[PDB]
């Protein structure tokens, strides 16, 4: 889901 | 905080392409999912696609997909949409729409754009004919604003000073391709012998201003 | 494709009344992606309830949002006068993301006739080789009404044209304009110029009309 990315994107630059 | 701020008005010949911008300001652009979504004249909302800055990453929906591009300049902070071969039925307002965060992003799209007004249409600019609709214990008069082009037009009574009873119709589009529409004020009987109504039209593109008095 | 049903497409409710509008989707919504919307006229739409249940910070929270699968409603507890818009779902559970066609949240009230007026074309128009006769309908409710030109009693088809404004403010009703248009040489070939009203407050239709 494209929806998901930015989710992603936020838990990956996070840490 | 955040705030996004579209180019303005277009008017597009059929089978041309026409491009929107869309400059966000506040908050991060290359990590927050941004969409356009369109909305034709007493129609509802229909999305047509994204892009993530930051991957390069589109999504279109399948009715668009082959005639639109969705970019992203990560140095000015704006997208733009693109849509090719245009035809009348894509006249609507296309809006931008970034989603919200809890930050955290939701998907839902929490901020918009104002809109813009993108006209498909092989009409020239044209200023209005306002023609008296006069009066024949309640009596109602009018301005008919006739044949003008583009989309908008404001209409006042007496400089702003009469508000109650005025309706203002939304314009129709004619076979022409111009449009018209008409404004109208109730008022008593009485008042028509001594009480000046005048309509104030205005049409910005053709600098139409017109302040007709209407009497019996 | 997710098809999003919002049904009905009015309703017409009281000021401190409860509303509650469904949201049906042809398929199960993934991971309950689902947003509402408010739009008033000629505003851009602002987001109410994400993700079926959340509600922004900023929204009012006699706005809530329940559901899950193809079966979710927006609920407002007691509505305000400026809640009367229309409302949009969305769902987003997939890259495809969807509307539905909205709900109109309109003002109930009394029935109320239109006030009919007929207005003949000007003498500046006719000078220019058009003539446009004009029907005003002031003041209705409900939003339906239906007018009909008659010219020496011919019914008229492609020759005109209407529209309605938005609900008033203060009195809830609607009024709508519609517009004639004829060459001034078609014009001036008939006597009789008509405009027959229909609409539920009228027993039977009403007829203004003027003789050339």
């Amino acid at each position: 889901n494209w929806f998901d990315i930015t989710n992603w994107l936020w838990y990956i630059k996070k840490k | 905080q955040v705030q996004l701020v579209q180019s303005g008005a277009e008017v597009k010949r059929p089978g041309s392409s026409v491009t929107v911008s869309c400059k966000a300001s506040g908050g991060s652009f290359s990590t927050y999912a941004l969409s356009w979504v369109r909305q034709a004249p007493g129609r509802g909302l229909e999305w047509m696609g994204g892009v993530i800055p930051l991957l390069t990453i589109t999504n279109y929906a399948p009715r668009f997909q082959g005639r639109i591009t969705i970019t992203a300049d990560r140095s000015t902070s704006t997208a733009y949409l693109e849509l090719n071969s245009l035809r009348p039925e894509d006249t609507a307002v296309y809006y931008c729409a970034r989603e919200g965060t809890t930050g955290k992003p939701i998907g839902a799209f929490a901020h918009w754009g104002q809109g813009t007004l993108v006209t498909v249409s092989s009409a020239s600019t044209k200023g209005p004919s306002v023609f008296p609709l006069a009066p024949s214990g309640t009596a109602a008069l009018g301005c008919l604003v006739k044949d003008y082009f583009p989309e908008p037009v404001t209409v006042s009574w007496n400089s702003g000073a009469l508000t109650s009873g005025v309706h203002t119709f939304p314009a129709v589009l004619q076979s022409s391709g111009l449009y018209s529409l008409s404004s109208v004020v109730t008022v008593p009987s009485s008042s028509l012998g001594t009480q000046t109504y005048i309509c104030n039209v205005n049409h910005k593109p053709s600098n139409t201003k017109v302040d007709k008095k209407v009497e019996p | 494709e997710i098809v999003l049903t919002q049904s009905p497409g009015t309703q017409s409710l009281s000021p401190g009344e409860r509303a509650t509008l469904s949201c049906r989707a042809s398929q199960s919504v993934g991971n309950n992606k689902l947003a509402w919307y408010q739009q008033r006229p000629g505003q851009a739409p602002r987001l109410l309830i994400y993700g079926a249940s959340s509600r922004p910070s900023g929204v009012a929270d006699r706005f809530s949002g329940s559901g899950s699968g193809t079966d979710f409603t927006l609920t407002i507890s007691r509505l305000e006068p400026e809640d009367f818009a229309v409302y949009y779902c969305q769902q987003y559970g997939q890259s495809l993301s969807t509307f539905g066609q909205g709900t109109k949240v309109e003002v109930k009230r009394t029935v109320a006739a239109p006030s009919v007026f007929i207005f003949p074309p000007s003498d500046e128009q006719l000078k220019s080789g058009t003539a446009s006769v004009v029907c005003l309908l002031n003041n209705f409710y409900p939003r339906e009404a239906k007018v009909q030109w008659k010219v020496d009693n011919a019914l008229q088809s492609g020759n005109s044209q209407e529209s309605v404004t938005e609900q008033d403010s203060k009195d809830s009703t609607y009024s709508l304009s519609s517009t004639l248009t004829l060459s001034k040489a078609d014009y001036e070939k008939h006597k009789v110029y008509a405009c027959e009203v229909t609409h539920q407050g009228l027993s039977s239709p009403v007829t203004k009309s003027f003789n050339r």
